[PDB]
């Protein structure tokens, strides 16, 4: 609905939450459809949740047994970096990914002692904790982000955006203030006004 | 830019002359108003766009007000029939 | 690349084909007008081609105001074409 | 009388038309309920449904609930709820105009809120400034499927269909402009008849064209502009003076 | 991306798959009486099948005049597989294309894993419990079955 | 109801003798679940009213059987409550004086009404009738928005 | 923030009205700017919900109710009010309304009353206006169709006629007044009138209705002392009877006019 | 050259005062240093 | 109110619960060759023999069925008198020894073609609107009804009057049925604005046909090339659809020009494939080219011609009839 | 040039759009304000002319040629009492400018 | 979507070979596929 | 003034509401579409609540209390997964031992494919 209200029907959202263009886009279409990190973070979190829910659905259909389910949940939580692409819009999630990798190492080398290689390790509780504690701090950020986006959708954009003095604007603003200073001095001292 | 202005006036005079021909042919087409570039754009003929009336002073203006109204409506009838 | 070769991409053309099949949608301005009118059988689509001739003569007549001779020639030729379309839907 | 019978169900719930309009683009927009990616083909179509006042009128829940407003879909000849409808299923009459006489300044007889300015199209609900009683009737060629018909014959058709829908002041047909003007006694009947006759055909069952009546575009019924005829203008001034003199009586007797 | 779609331009992947499927079918025809085959059927497979990388179907389906003795699954170049174990009258050939990389260009491991994965789903991909998967690696130009 | 699982214990004796009635209630609810794709808001509300009625009626079956007919053991009643064939908290309302025929719990949730009142369907019909007569009209209330109930005062 | 401006006729006669306030809930119908919406019902069980359509500063600018836009002293619409005042004042005043949206927003914020509002916004002026108002109340194919029209024959008892021809119709007369007076005479009827022709035709449901019509008083019919004249039209009529174009209708009207002036 | 101009007057802040805020949550306007210090006296 | 009066008031509610109501209410053809003396009150169904058309089967009003020869005498061989109501549909089983008959009497009867013997008879709870049978099996038949069910029968089965299965995915009355010429799948159309394709003896439709502007389709048939099928929609246009496993419509195969609405007009195909035909309410026997949907001609044959049928070998020959009773041959 | 009232309306729309655009982009050009007001005096629409002079005064009330133009414009069209109100206002806001007193 | 998107959406029924064959049939009737020149941006190679 | 606890609805009611909001083409769904877009800011909270209540390997089917908007816009899992820490440790230790034994004993462990659908 957010895609369609913005008129971007030339973008399609898969039922596994990939966003793909339906056609090669014009430049005006590309500028008009340039969705931001708020949308994409939301989309990829839905994608992650979709993967987890789909494994439970597979278990409940009888397609995979409980051990396969445990291993699947563990694999998803360890391989968010490959399955989800969420780092592209929030690169600080690499801490979570790195923590999951470290946890996988210590869990495996406790688990696989005298077993050897191959799938089967379903002890998914630590990585699960990592991602929940990430969601803790991601809730206020995404609430602010998505709120501002949807506010722009309904209320529209503020008329009076005051640009700050960043270093790209520094010299121009210096010139304006210097010019005004010279003009104030000379128009004050001239007798004829 | 002056080339663009020339072309714009060419298109305007095209519409004007075509409207005049059709008026001589007895099919009275109305002139097309310009398209609004944005939803809140202004047509300056519909209203006195930001009317700031003179603040009323001590002297009565009524007689010369109705005289000015007479003058304006006379001019309007004149341009209607004489062009 | 430009708008034109994006619009003439295989995906866009296939979507146009699917839309004219699935819902009857066809932007006639994309397509070359029939030279011979009599091969057109529907009153609806013949009238739509007539509309194309109409918007064409409007856009040409905007440019009439070598130039006058060639554009007058094309203008009266398009009026001949318009006559043929009106004749065809009238018969 | 319509009071003697319960209202007929005009159209069954399963017989109602789809909400998705005819395709005019490549993709259906789930927000706007309209087609995106291109805009080609006309959006007008002939209504499958038409009101039949003597047949379809009758009592509803609205008469028992003390309702004021008329059913929009009854006028369109496609009300699904029939006697269970909250809204009134009959042609407006002086009783109901009297009941509407407070709300009528800012509301339609259908209970829709009026606007300050008319649409540029002169379509839609109408202005609370004007209190217009006159409908423009265009698209008459499409309403007849381009059938050739004499002007008095067209006028007789327009006279028949609009006179079912209220008390009428004037009907005139203009051959040169190929358009009709219908003026009602009450603005509520003009409001009603506009929605009742919008997108309809003028064809008859007796016509040879009747079996393909759905193919074109129907009647184009809009609010009329002020009549530029000087006779009509001085008539308008006379009735304005009469309305003013009648109102002086009320102001004086109240104060 | 540009270089690899330039190599695989004009649907070369599907062309490779179709041509190899046809080659295996057309040489199985020349041994129909030798292998006691009642019929060799090239399957009308969905167009995305050639690059459907998580699912599969039979490319060729093959009927027996009288039932075959078949081995437990084994690679193309293993020699001691014995036919006494199992009996069947229908078999399939599945042709899988891959584009390998430095981590994975042991096509034998790929075909073994894909076979044991696909043939043991809850929902059966194939028209019979017995068959052969053939694999071709396009990046490294290798084959196994 | 709650899906059968290792979590759940087997049904006590007597569940087999009431199972046909419960299964038909299940059948009706399975039918009512579906996307019938109603176009109108009014008829879309009516389809939720159907579900609320079915919920009420199955709970009334179990309620009358246990508390009034006394044809059901405490063990079987506890099992039906635990597996949620019956609404626990609505049955708790039917046990109270003045609520013996209550339709649903939302219609007495005073803290979410605009005026802080109950739903109008809990007014006795005679009171609405005499108010309408004193005003000089028929009664305008037909069905309440929450569940489609037409009146569930215990006098009615 | 000013209080809502709602008239008693909107509020009704119940002793207490509950009203719901919604800050910035609605956009004003006159000026498009947001405002505090009020909405209420006249009683709890009334089924229509009344809401403020215009903001308070637009309402005070015009001296009107926010819920029905009638004048908050005289309970009449702006056009009729400004017309009434401009009969008592020689110099006309009218409510000039903005058409551009920026001018709509601009006009609403200037705190100056508009049109007839100031003349009605205090009792002294409004009472003076009504005192003066009391003084005001104290003070070409015609040659063919004229044989299709029944003009040679007369209003009679004996011939059973279901259809009639009407002429000397003044253009002021609406169609409904004609049907209404025939309804009064019959104690209750397809009518065609062409006002550019100044004539028309009346067709009854069955012959006994036409006979009852001719039973009550070439004949005459009265509409506010306009003397519509009436003739039995045995030959059936249609809309074509009065001419196929506007010019034919006008020519027919002049012909009928000179025929009337001869008859009188 | 006419796109490229000096500043004759600056934009007046009175224009921004003429209409209401539109509810965008800026990060720098989130709560912070919520208690004022006061001096000894 | 007294308690007794409240008790009586409770009993007046239309319902035994809180939802009880208080409410008040309680090649090209050219010209006609001959005509047979069909049913005087009107013919409602016609059929040629399926593989070789030497005989014409007829049913209509006057509650009777009759069979005529197409050569050498042009006379009725025999009549079948066993119906109480007008014949709705007739269908020769795919082995010519028998034909199915349905009528508005809610009775479906299968008759021996050569002897005129009722092989079996079915009584139904709803009016049948079509009867059809498998190309692979003469004993198997199917019946579409007004109550939106489709009953399936094999006459060898005695259990439950031979009802082998029932289909349910239709919200209103069935109007037409047709097997694929292979007979493994069948098609059905409904009063509900949709058509379905079904696996034989399976209660799940393998495809659904729907569009935002689709009208109902009271008749359906297969083109002799069998790659395509066709139906007469109430839009006064005939439509054609693929029988290939995609089952999608084909875009330019629209067939307009005939007044169909409110009548069960039939559509028929030339045996060479290349031409198609339909009736009309005002008796114009229309024809079209199948290759390009181009119009061919109409004949003003002596009234609604609801039935048409085309001979499997006699090129340019077609039969028609309707309420006029007489059965005209071109 | 112009043969019809509708054509006059088109001309007036174009010129008004031009002048209003420039005065939107740069309001401090007092000469531009003056000649826009002069344009509306040429159209004989004194309400518009008065409004433009008033807006120009709101941009800068201290600029004496703008006051003199407005006063002279009122007097040129015989609107003496308007001019009297205007001159009284002029001296009332700028009492130390000799030119307004002399005018 | 970004400039360097890897994937475009194909409908589930999309056969690429049939799509190209249909688009080839369509290409012979489109105006801008059959006009006689290609628009380009270029520098003037010499003074003229 | 006075409080009573939130009524718990039949689950079929919520199920119906999600089913009916499948297409949302009719004009009756405009307010619902707006509610859907306003729900979007609360999705990460709902995602946290769902994943937080995820079934552990030893339980087949976890019934959870939910809070849902009557437009169908969003469903929150409205409960906290409280556990007894020595019991939770014992449960996960049993799960650990069982999974170890299964990796040992199962000749071929067939992993899932991702995305599963
Ligand atoms: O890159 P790592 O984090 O270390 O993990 C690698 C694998 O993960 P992926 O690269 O995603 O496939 C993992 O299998 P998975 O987790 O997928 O089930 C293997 O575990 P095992 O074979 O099942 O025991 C590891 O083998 P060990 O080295 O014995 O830990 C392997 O390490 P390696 O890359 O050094 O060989
Ligand atoms: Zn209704
Ligand atoms: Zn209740
Ligand atoms: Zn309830
Ligand atoms: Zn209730
Ligand atoms: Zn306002
Ligand atoms: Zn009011």
């Amino acid at each position: 609905l957010l895609i369609h209200r913005k008129g971007l029907t030339y973008l399609h959202l898969d039922y596994n939450f990939n966003l793909k263009p339906t056609k090669t886009l014009t430049t005006k279409e590309r500028k008009k459809s340039r969705l931001g990190n708020s949308f994409h973070l939301m989309r990829e979190l839905l994608k992650m949740m979709k993967l987890i829910v789909d494994t439970h659905v597979q278990f409940r259909l009888g397609n995979v047994d409980a051990f396969q389910l445990a291993d699947g949940i563990h694999y998803i939580l360890n391989h968010i970096g490959q399955l989800t692409g969420i780092y592209r819009y929030k690169y600080k999630v690499m801490h979570q990914i790195r923590a999951c990798k470290d946890l996988k190492h210590i869990i495996y080398y406790k688990f696989n002692k005298n077993l050897g290689k191959g799938p089967g390790c379903g002890f998914w509780q630590p990585a699960w904790r990592v991602w929940l504690n990430f969601l803790r701090g991601t809730i206020p950020l995404l609430e602010r982000y998505i709120g501002n986006l949807i506010t722009r959708q309904f209320e529209g954009r503020s008329n009076e955006i005051v640009k700050t003095t960043t270093k790209q604007r520094l010299d121009a603003y210096y010139d304006l203030e210097l010019r005004n200073s010279v003009m104030d001095d000379i128009l004050e001292m001239m007798p004829e006004s | 830019k002056i080339r663009e202005r020339m072309l714009e006036e060419s298109k305007r005079i095209a519409e004007l002359q075509k409207r005049r021909e059709l008026k001589q042919a007895g099919i009275n087409v109305a002139i097309k108003k310009p398209k609004k570039k944005y939803g809140t754009d202004i047509d300056y003929n519909e209203d006195i766009v930001y009317e700031q009336a003179p603040m009323p002073g001590i002297y009565d203006t009524s007689t010369e007000d109705r005289q000015i109204k007479k003058k304006f409506e006379q001019f309007e009838r004149k341009v209607n029939r004489k062009g | 690349s430009r708008n034109v070769d994006k619009a003439n991409s295989v995906l866009v053309r296939f979507q146009e084909q699917q839309a004219e099949s699935a819902g009857g949608y066809k932007d006639y301005s994309r397509y070359q007008r029939p030279r011979n009118v009599s091969k057109v059988k529907s009153i609806k689509e013949a009238n739509e081609w007539k509309r194309q001739v109409s918007k064409e003569i409007k856009q040409k007549s905007t440019r009439i105001y070598m130039q006058i001779a060639e554009l007058n020639d094309e203008l009266n030729n398009l009026f001949k074409e318009w006559k043929r379309w009106q004749w065809h839907i009238d018969h | 009388s319509w009071r003697d019978k319960s209202a007929k169900v005009q159209v069954k719930e399963s017989e109602l038309p789809s909400s998705i309009p005819a395709q005019t683009g490549l993709t259906f927009n789930i927000w706007y309920n309209k087609w995106s990616q291109g805009f080609a083909g006309n959006t007008r179509f002939v209504s499958p449904f038409a009101l039949q006042p003597q047949l379809h009128s009758g009592k509803t829940r609205g008469d028992n609930d003390g309702q004021l407003f008329f059913c929009l879909f009854f006028a369109k000849g496609m009300c699904c709820l029939g006697p269970k409808c909250e809204y009134l299923h009959h042609i407006p009459d002086e009783e109901d105009i009297g009941k509407l006489a407070l709300r009528t300044e800012v509301l339609d007889c259908f209970g829709r809120e009026k606007f300050a300015d008319y649409r540029e199209d002169m379509g839609g609900i109408g202005s609370f400034r004007k209190k217009n009683k006159t409908l423009y009737v265009g698209g008459i060629d499409g309403a007849l499927n381009s059938k050739h018909l004499k002007p008095a014959q067209i006028e007789s058709r327009i006279r028949f269909v609009f006179s079912r829908l209220g008390d009428i002041d004037r009907i005139r047909y203009v051959e040169s402009k190929n358009c009709g003007f219908v003026k009602f006694k009450y603005q509520a009947n003009a409001e009603f008849a506009k929605e009742a006759m919008s997108n309809q055909t003028l064809l008859l069952p007796s016509d040879k064209e009747w079996d393909d009546r759905r193919e074109g575009t129907g009647l184009l019924v809009k609010w009329a502009n002020e009549d530029p005829d000087p006779a009509a203008q001085k008539r308008l001034q006379e009735e304005l003076k009469l309305e003013s003199l009648n109102m002086m009586v009320h102001l004086i007797n109240n104060n | 991306k540009i270089s690899l779609i330039q190599i695989f331009r004009a649907h070369l992947w599907q062309k490779i798959h179709e041509s190899i499927v046809f080659d295996i079918c057309q040489i199985l025809d020349g041994e129909l009486d030798v292998l006691q085959i009642e019929s060799v059927t090239k399957e009308t497979v969905h167009p995305r099948k050639s690059y459907k990388m998580n699912s599969s179907a039979a490319d060729i389906t093959m009927e027996s005049v009288h039932e075959w003795e078949v081995s437990k699954p084994s690679l193309l170049h293993e020699t001691n597989d014995s036919f006494k174990g199992l009996i069947t009258n229908k078999m399939w050939f599945d042709v899988q294309l891959r584009y390998g990389d430095y981590d994975s260009h042991d096509i034998s491991r790929y075909v073994r894993a894909k076979f044991l994965d696909y043939t043991t789903d809850n929902v059966s991909m194939y028209p019979s419990p017995t068959g052969v998967m053939i694999g071709i690696d396009l990046a490294y130009n290798m084959y196994d079955a | 109801p709650r899906i059968k699982t290792r979590r759940s214990k087997p049904a006590p004796d007597g569940f087999e003798k009431i199972k046909p009635t419960l299964t038909d209630f299940e059948i009706q609810l399975r039918d009512a679940q579906k996307d019938k794709s109603s176009k109108l808001a009014a008829k879309s509300n009516e389809q939720l009213w159907e579900i609320m009625q079915l919920h009420h009626q199955r709970s009334r079956y179990i309620y009358t059987l246990y508390y009034k007919r006394k044809a059901i053991s405490k063990d079987l009643y506890d099992w039906l409550i635990k597996e949620k064939y019956a609404d626990k908290l609505l049955i708790a309302k039917w046990r109270k004086t003045g609520y013996e025929k209550l339709c649903c719990l939302r219609c007495i949730q005073k803290n979410e009404t605009n005026n802080g009142s109950t739903c109008i369907c809990r007014v006795p019909r005679a009171q609405l009738e005499e108010e309408a007569r004193k005003k000089g009209t028929q009664v305008s209330f037909h069905q309440c928005v929450h569940c489609g109930c037409r009146g569930c005062a215990s006098t009615d | 923030e000013p209080p809502p401006n709602i008239c008693e006729q909107c509020l009704g006669d119940e002793a207490n009205i509950r009203m719901t306030k919604i800050p910035q809930g609605s956009e004003c119908k006159i000026c498009t700017l947001p405002f505090t919406l009020y909405h209420f019902k006249t009683s709890k069980r009334s089924n229509n919900i009344i809401k403020t359509l215009i903001c308070v500063r637009c309402a005070t600018q015009r001296n009107i109710c926010q819920c029905c836009m009638l004048d908050s002293r005289w309970h009449i619409p702006i056009q009729l009010r400004d017309h009434l005042i401009s009969l008592v004042n020689e110099e006309n005043v009218m409510t000039e309304e903005a058409k551009n949206d920026m001018m709509k927003r601009f006009l609403s914020l200037k705190n100056v009353k508009l049109g007839g509002a100031q003349i009605t916004s205090d009792p002294s002026e409004a009472d003076n206006i009504v005192d003066k108002l009391k003084n005001i109340l104290l003070r070409v194919d015609i040659s063919h169709i004229l044989k299709k029209l029944p003009l040679n024959e007369s209003f009679l008892k004996n011939p059973s006629t279901k259809s009639f021809f009407l002429y000397n119709i003044d253009a002021s007369i609406p169609e409904w007044k004609i049907t209404d007076t025939v309804s009064q005479l019959l104690g209750i009827l397809s009518l065609i009138v062409n006002h550019k022709a100044k004539c028309g035709g009346l067709r009854f449901q069955s012959s006994e209705l036409g006979e009852r019509f001719v039973s009550k008083i070439r004949g005459v019919l009265l509409i506010d002392r306009f003397r519509i004249f009436i003739i039995p039209w045995s030959s059936g009529f249609s809309a074509a009877s009065f001419g196929t174009n506007t010019a034919e209708n006008i020519k027919l009207s002049l012909s009928l006019n000179k025929l009337i002036q001869l008859e009188l | 050259t006419t796109s490229h101009r000096p500043q004759l007057e600056a934009r007046s802040g009175a224009k921004a005062a003429a209409y209401t805020p539109t509810g965008i949550e800026h990060a720098r306007l989130l709560p912070g240093h919520t208690t004022l210090k006061y001096r000894k006296f | 109110f007294t308690k007794s009066e409240l008790k009586r008031r409770r009993k007046t509610r239309k319902g035994d619960g809180p939802w009880g109501s208080w409410s008040s209410s309680d090649y090209l053809p050219k010209k006609v060759i001959r005509n047979y003396p069909g049913h005087p009150e009107g013919t409602t169904a016609l059929k040629f023999l399926p593989k070789t058309g030497h005989l014409i089967l007829s049913g209509g009003n006057d509650h009777t069925i009759k069979i005529w020869d197409f050569y050498h005498d042009y006379e009725c061989l025999r009549d079948f008198q066993g119906h109480n109501k007008p014949i709705k549909a007739l269908r020769f089983t795919e082995d010519c020894q028998s034909f199915l008959s349905s009528s508005f009497d809610r009775s479906v009867k299968i008759w021996d073609t050569e002897t005129g013997k009722v092989k079996t008879r079915l009584h139904l709870n709803s009016t049948p609107a079509d009867v059809e049978s498998r190309p692979t099996n003469p004993h198997e038949f199917i019946v579409g009804l007004s109550n939106s069910k489709i009953l399936h029968y094999d006459d060898r089965v005695s259990e439950n009057q031979g009802l082998v299965q029932t289909y349910d995915h239709h919200l209103s009355s069935i109007l037409a049925l047709k097997y694929f010429p292979d007979g493994s799948k069948f098609i059905s159309s409904s009063e509900d604005k949709t058509v379905r394709i079904w696996e034989n003896q399976i209660n799940v439709p393998i495809k659904q046909i729907s569009d935002t502007a689709q009208h109902s389709m009271p008749f359906l048939n297969v083109h002799p090339s069998q790659n395509y099928f066709c139906a007469q929609s109430m839009d006064n246009r005939i439509y054609s659809f693929s029988l290939k496993p995609k089952y999608k419509r084909h875009p330019k195969k629209i067939f307009k020009g005939h007044s169909s609405a409110g009548y069960g007009i039939s559509l028929a195909f030339s045996g060479d494939g290349r031409y198609i035909c339909s009736g009309d309410s005002k008796s114009r026997l229309f024809t079209w080219d199948w290759n390009t949907s181009r119009l061919l001609n109409n004949i003003k044959i002596p009234k609604p011609i609801t039935q048409v049928d085309w001979h499997p070998q006699e090129t340019s020959k077609v039969i028609c009839s309707g309420a006029a009773g007489k059965i005209y041959v071109c | 040039d112009i043969l019809d009232l509708e054509e006059l309306r088109e001309y007036q729309r174009r010129k008004r759009t031009e002048y209003e655009g420039y005065l939107k982009r740069n309001r401090l050009d007092m000469g531009q304000w003056i000649r826009y007001a002069q344009f509306e005096i040429e159209q004989h629409d004194m309400r518009r002319a008065r409004s433009i002079f008033e807006r120009a005064l709101l941009v800068d009330s201290s600029f004496i040629p703008l006051w003199i133009r407005y006063i002279d414009a009122e007097l040129k069209v015989k609107c003496i009492n308007h001019a009297r109100n205007l001159m009284n206002r002029a001296i009332s806001t700028l009492p130390r400018v000799d030119k307004l007193w002399y005018k | 979507s970004e400039r360097k998107a890897i994937n475009k959406y194909y409908p589930p029924d999309y056969n690429p070979l049939e799509a190209e064959k249909l688009s080839r049939k369509m290409a012979k009737k489109l105006k801008t596929m059959n006009k006689s020149h290609a628009s380009i941006r270029l520098m003037t190679p010499f003074s003229m | 003034n006075l409080y009573t606890p939130k009524a718990e609805m039949p689950p079929e009611h919520l199920r119906k509401i999600i089913n009916t909001h499948s297409d949302m083409a009719s004009k009756m769904y405009n307010t619902d579409k707006k509610a859907f877009l306003g729900a979007l800011k609360y999705l990460p909270h709902a995602i946290l609540k769902l994943l937080e209540n995820m079934p552990h390997p030893w339980e087949q089917a976890k019934e959870v209390k939910v809070l849902y908007h009557t437009s169908g816009a969003i469903t929150f899992v409205n409960e906290t997964p409280r556990v007894i820490e020595p019991v939770y440790t014992a449960q996960w230790s049993a799960t650990w031992i069982a999974m170890r034994r299964e990796k040992r004993d199962r000749t071929h462990f067939k992993r899932m494919r991702f995305p599963p659908f």
